[PDB]
């Protein structure tokens, strides 16, 4: 076609799109490493 | 073995790996100027005064943090290093306030002596200076923070030796400010050592505030009797009086730090 | 601006703040976004979430975030004061921002700023008494090509004129949040005078593929 | 092999840089994405770095550094630590819109680039740091990552390949200095956006104290198609030492400011005449150009007519190529006002941990505002030059250099204007 | 942080009574060795001088700071507690 704009989805994004997406994505991701330590304190 | 041949103005010196240019020069007798490196605290290249040229590298390197390499000659009295120091002091003394006869670190200021040895002799800063809001910590430390130089040698002490994490940097640029974002007492058994750590009189001790000046003083080396640590101490006297208490250096006890009772 | 806190009745540690239950699930997702240790990496997103749940950052929020992360509050204060998108004083329902760097001052963004000041009856960095609009002049925003632009709560209105910001304010003053993007015949970074970089279609998979 | 500055759509590497076809998987999968990436990964890491080094790809960020030589710094095996691929999208420099317009309208290219670059290196996952004002762009990118995870291209078996990967999305909070190699890392780690000294280089101890290789958006977005089509194909574009296609942003004082992909070493006059039709008032009215975003000096129109858009050429021109965001002046402009605005910008965006950019940037802001008003004398211009040369190499990061170079370009080409303003203010 | 007022040996005397003159408050003395301070380049020389002039001495052996392993990269550790949280 190449005759009009087609990234119009972002006219319908609220304040909580990014973080809802990350909340969805947390299931897909792997278990992360560890430093053998809960924090550098 | 694990040694490295290094040169300091031609003079060879053998040093371990993981060292720095600054340690290698201290091994010869040459100490590089400083406003951020202490040798007990963490390293952070914030003042850019430890800038020496290498004999064929195109630029300068911060000697407080750069580890040394095999086959390096370190030019401490070259023209690039001297120009670097002159520029750094131009910057540091640009927004600095003319409070030398008020500032209790009068004959005790590394900014003064470094401007006097390694620096220029004139200001080409024809503009207005800044000013910073002062904080009310407590009855010991007296923050006059328009004359601070943002070296972080106090927040490093708070985090790494006292275990406090109540001191930081708010903002960015000239408008950046060191201290607490809220009115808080930096009150600990090791708080009076920030007075010595700070090269500048941005924070001084309130008891000693305005009472004396360092050339007046006679320094007699003594010890503490408050606790059973035995911390080596200086007792500075002015006309048969006792003006202030200072720590001595000793690596087995009192690693440059004394408590607040004993000062 | 100030970079120091003095306890106001509004902004004080006893000012009420807490995260909703969904915000806590977003927080644990964010912390799973960073390793088992080094969970202090979530300071920026969690603090943006606090700014988002209440519009701005009282000191109570800046301490509750430290509590949630088990971090000292001074680090959160350092972060919030460093980065400019964190509003430590309250602002309006629509936070207007205008680029004034050379790629957008050189196209007279100040005309937009003038016509935007007289429409609201405010100086640059002031608020309105209805608490519906604020205004600041800021630096670059990454759409320098469509140079005269503004930013209203996470969306850009680009290559605009005084008429095409008066229109926008009249729409914002009615409950109609309008469509972002270039307010001209364009819609993107394209050149206005017809296609010049590509008019043919794009090639498909395997085109120019290397042997392997 | 001469006067080569214009190319065709067969070679367009960002085919959907105008949002005309689609940006999701169904529509980026038709433009040649995720075609044989399984085979590319199963080929090996050394082969990808070979493609990189043969392509002659220099860094498409500010500093143009040959990749392959860069990404090979952590080809070395694991010291019981993870590895990471951080992508730089804090598109904070003036004039720059290329990362914005790839982020939206072509995210799957970037995702494939992350994955291929990680397998070229080793990487448990990636962390795409993006600007904070880029909210909707980041949302489009997160939808793209969602689609790729659901499709089976990232995660436990990424395109088969027995290679597990994740692509995270960090989101900044409005700083320009966080686009540095290490300030990006510190802000990811959750501290002030303050650079690091370098050494230690990020390839040995970086994010979370683990190795990293920072990389611009387009530098990674062009990698998988380089592996799929070859470096020699990519090296054919550009000279022997300045190679590749390049995204070009053109800003200010021209009839059609746009973002365009074009062949490297193109002449700038061709760049502005063909694309972004000629400057306001035509070539009669040009005053000066800033080819880099803002951390590069000016051109006085004497050496833009017959000068190429390259690293080496602009270096010979006492200038430099950065993000290749061209800015143009038209003789209707107080140029000192423009450079003073740029220095105000650098003052606002300075971090403040190293003294030269903390003090001298405000020195120069005050001095250039004074020159704008004209309340100085000509003996201060050489002083300003000296302040610049002090700030240049005695900083940690390259922001001091970026705030010094424009002042140098102005004094080097527009000193009679400063003199005129000074004598005007003096006589009045 | 300067260490050039070190590097030389010295020889002080025991301090003695200092009192206030009743007129003005000036610190008075009856001993003339109050401000006696000498400078030697070695310890042997000072021991020799004190033995030569019949004075009894008490020595403080030299105190050098330990060489320390400084590293800037230890501030950004993965496992250790040297991971500083500020900059
Ligand atoms: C103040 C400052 C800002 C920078 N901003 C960016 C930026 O916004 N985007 C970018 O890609 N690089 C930026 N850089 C350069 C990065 O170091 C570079 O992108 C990164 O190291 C990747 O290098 P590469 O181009 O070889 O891939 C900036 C550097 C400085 C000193
Ligand atoms: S710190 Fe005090 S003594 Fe030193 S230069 Fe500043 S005002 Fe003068
Ligand atoms: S208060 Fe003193 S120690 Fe702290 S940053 Fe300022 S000059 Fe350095
Ligand atoms: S040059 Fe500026 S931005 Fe870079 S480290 Fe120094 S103060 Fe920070
Ligand atoms: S002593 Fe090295 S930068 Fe301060
Ligand atoms: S300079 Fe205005 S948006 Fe970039």
């Amino acid at each position: 076609d190449t005759t009009t704009y087609k990234n119009l989805q972002h006219h319908d994004y609220n304040t909580y799109t990014f973080l809802d997406l990350n909340l969805d994505l947390s299931k897909f991701r792997l278990p992360q490493p560890s430093s053998g330590r809960e924090s550098p304190r | 073995s694990n040694l490295i041949e290094v040169f300091v103005d031609g003079q060879s010196v053998m040093v371990e790996p993981g060292t720095t240019v600054l340690q290698a020069c201290e091994k010869v007798g040459m100490q590089i100027p400083r406003f951020c490196y202490h040798e007990r605290l963490s390293v952070a290249g914030n003042c850019r005064m430890c800038l020496v040229e290498i004999e064929k590298a195109p630029k300068v390197v911060a000697a407080c943090a750069m580890p040394v390499m095999k086959g390096w000659n370190i030019l401490t009295n070259s023209e690039k290093s001297k120009k670097a120091r002159e520029g750094v002091m131009e910057f540091l003394l640009a927004n600095h306030p003319l409070d030398c006869p008020i500032c209790d670190q009068g004959g005790e200021c590394d900014l003064q002596d470094q401007s006097m040895m390694f620096g220029s002799d004139r200001s080409r800063f024809l503009e207005g200076k800044r000013a910073v809001e002062d904080k009310n910590i407590g009855p010991l430390v007296k923050t006059i923070m328009t004359r601070c130089i943002q070296c972080t040698r106090c927040i490093r002490f708070a985090s790494e030796i006292a275990g406090v994490d109540d001191l930081g940097t708010t903002g960015r640029g000239n408008d950046m400010q060191v201290g607490t974002y809220i009115e808080k007492m930096f009150m600990s058994e090791l708080s009076g050592n920030v007075i010595d750590i700070c090269p500048v009189g941005a924070l001084t001790s309130k008891p000693y505030a305005f009472t004396a000046r360092p050339w007046e003083t006679r320094k007699t080396e003594s010890i503490d009797v408050m606790d059973a640590v035995g911390s080596n101490i200086v007792v500075s006297t002015r006309t048969g009086e006792v003006m202030r208490i200072l720590p001595r250096m000793h690596e087995d006890i009192n690693e440059e730090w004394i408590s607040d009772k004993t000062r | 601006a100030l970079f120091v806190h003095r306890d106001t009745p509004e902004n004080n540690p006893d000012t009420p703040f807490d995260f909703t239950p969904e915000n806590y699930k977003r927080i644990e997702a964010i912390v799973k976004n960073y390793p088992e240790g080094h969970q202090a990496a979530a300071v920026l997103p969690v603090l943006d979430l606090a700014q988002r749940q209440n519009g701005w950052l009282p000191i109570s929020a800046m301490n509750k975030v430290a509590e949630v992360l088990q971090v000292p509050p001074m680090r959160v204060y350092e972060v919030a004061t460093f980065y400019t998108m964190y509003n430590r004083k309250p602002v309006g329902k629509y936070h207007i921002q205008v680029c004034t760097t050379t790629p957008c001052m050189l196209r007279d963004s100040d005309s937009i700023l003038e016509t935007l000041q007289r429409k609201l009856g405010i100086k640059v960095g002031e608020t309105t008494p209805d608490k519906l609009f604020t205004l600041i002049e800021v630096e670059c925003l990454g759409a320098c090509v469509n140079a005269p632009m503004v930013q209203i709560n996470d969306n850009y209105y680009e290559d605009l004129t005084p008429k095409d910001i008066e229109e926008i304010i009249d729409e914002l003053k009615a409950g109609k949040v309008p469509k972002p993007g270039p307010r001209s015949g364009r819609f993107c970074c394209e050149p206005a005078g017809g296609l010049t970089s590509l008019t043919e279609p794009p090639k498909g998979p395997g085109f120019g593929v290397q042997a392997g | 092999k001469t006067s080569f500055g214009s190319l065709k759509d067969e070679d367009r590497i960002f085919t959907n840089l105008y949002g005309r076809h689609d940006w999701r998987l169904k529509g980026a999968l038709r433009r040649g994405d995720w075609y044989k990436t399984k085979e590319i990964l199963l080929k090996g890491p050394d082969w990808i770095l070979g493609e990189m080094k043969t392509s002659g790809l220099r860094g498409r960020g500010g500093a143009g550094f040959p990749t392959g030589l860069k990404w090979s710094f952590m080809n070395k095996p694991s010291d019981g630590r993870p590895k990471y691929l951080v992508v730089n999208a804090d598109e904070g420099e003036p004039g720059t819109c290329k990362d914005r317009e790839i982020m939206r309208h072509d995210p799957h290219k970037l995702v494939e680039g992350c994955l291929v670059g990680g397998r070229a290196m080793g990487a448990r996952a990636a962390y795409i740091y993006i600007r904070g004002e880029f909210y909707n762009e980041a949302s489009n990118l997160q939808v793209a990552i969602r689609e790729a995870y659901e499709a089976g291209l990232i995660g436990k078996n990424a395109c088969g390949s027995d290679y597990d990967f994740d692509v995270f999305v960090v989101r900044g909070a409005g700083a320009y200095i966080c686009g540095e190699e290490t300030a990006l890392i510190e802000s990811i780690e959750g501290k002030q956006g303050k650079p690091r000294l370098k050494p230690p280089f990020p390839a040995d101890v970086g994010v979370f104290g683990c190795p990293t290789t920072v990389a611009n958006v387009e530098t990674v977005a062009v990698s998988p198609t380089i592996c799929r089509r070859g470096g020699t194909w990519f090296a054919g574009f550009g000279r022997e030492r300045n190679s590749g296609t390049k995204l070009f942003n053109i800003s200010g004082h021209v009839n059609h400011p746009c973002t365009v992909e074009e062949e490297m070493s193109v002449p700038l006059k061709e760049l502005i005449e063909k694309h972004a039709g000629g400057v306001t008032g035509g070539w009669d009215n040009l005053l000066a150009v800033i080819p880099g975003g803002s951390s590069t000096p000016l051109i006085p129109k004497s050496v833009c007519e017959t000068v190429l858009m390259d690293f080496d050429a602009l270096v010979q021109a006492q200038t430099g190529l950065g993000t290749a965001a061209v800015i143009v002046m038209d003789r209707s402009t107080d140029i000192v006002k423009a450079i003073a605005r740029l220095i105000e910008f650098y003052k606002h965006e300075s971090c403040g941990q190293c003294t030269p950019c903390r003090e001298g940037v405000d020195w120069m802001n005050k001095v250039m505002a004074r020159f704008v008003k004209g309340d100085a004398r000509p003996a201060e211009i050489d002083s300003l030059w000296e302040i610049s040369k002090q700030i240049e190499g005695h900083t940690i990061c390259a922001l001091g250099d970026g705030a010094a170079w424009p002042v140098q370009g102005l004094i080097r080409h527009f000193r009679p204007e400063l003199e005129d303003r000074m004598q005007r203010f003096a006589q009045q | 942080s300067g260490v050039n007022n070190t590097k030389k040996w010295k020889m002080e005397f025991d301090t003695r009574e200092r009192w206030e003159n009743p007129l003005m408050g000036w610190a008075s003395t009856a001993d003339p060795l109050s401000n006696m301070v000498l400078t030697f380049s070695a310890k042997e020389d000072a021991i020799a001088f004190a033995e030569k002039n019949g004075w009894s001495y008490d020595v403080e052996e030299k105190k050098v700071p330990k060489p320390k392993s400084k590293s800037y990269g230890a501030n950004f550790s993965w496992n250790k507690r040297t991971r500083v949280s500020t900059k």
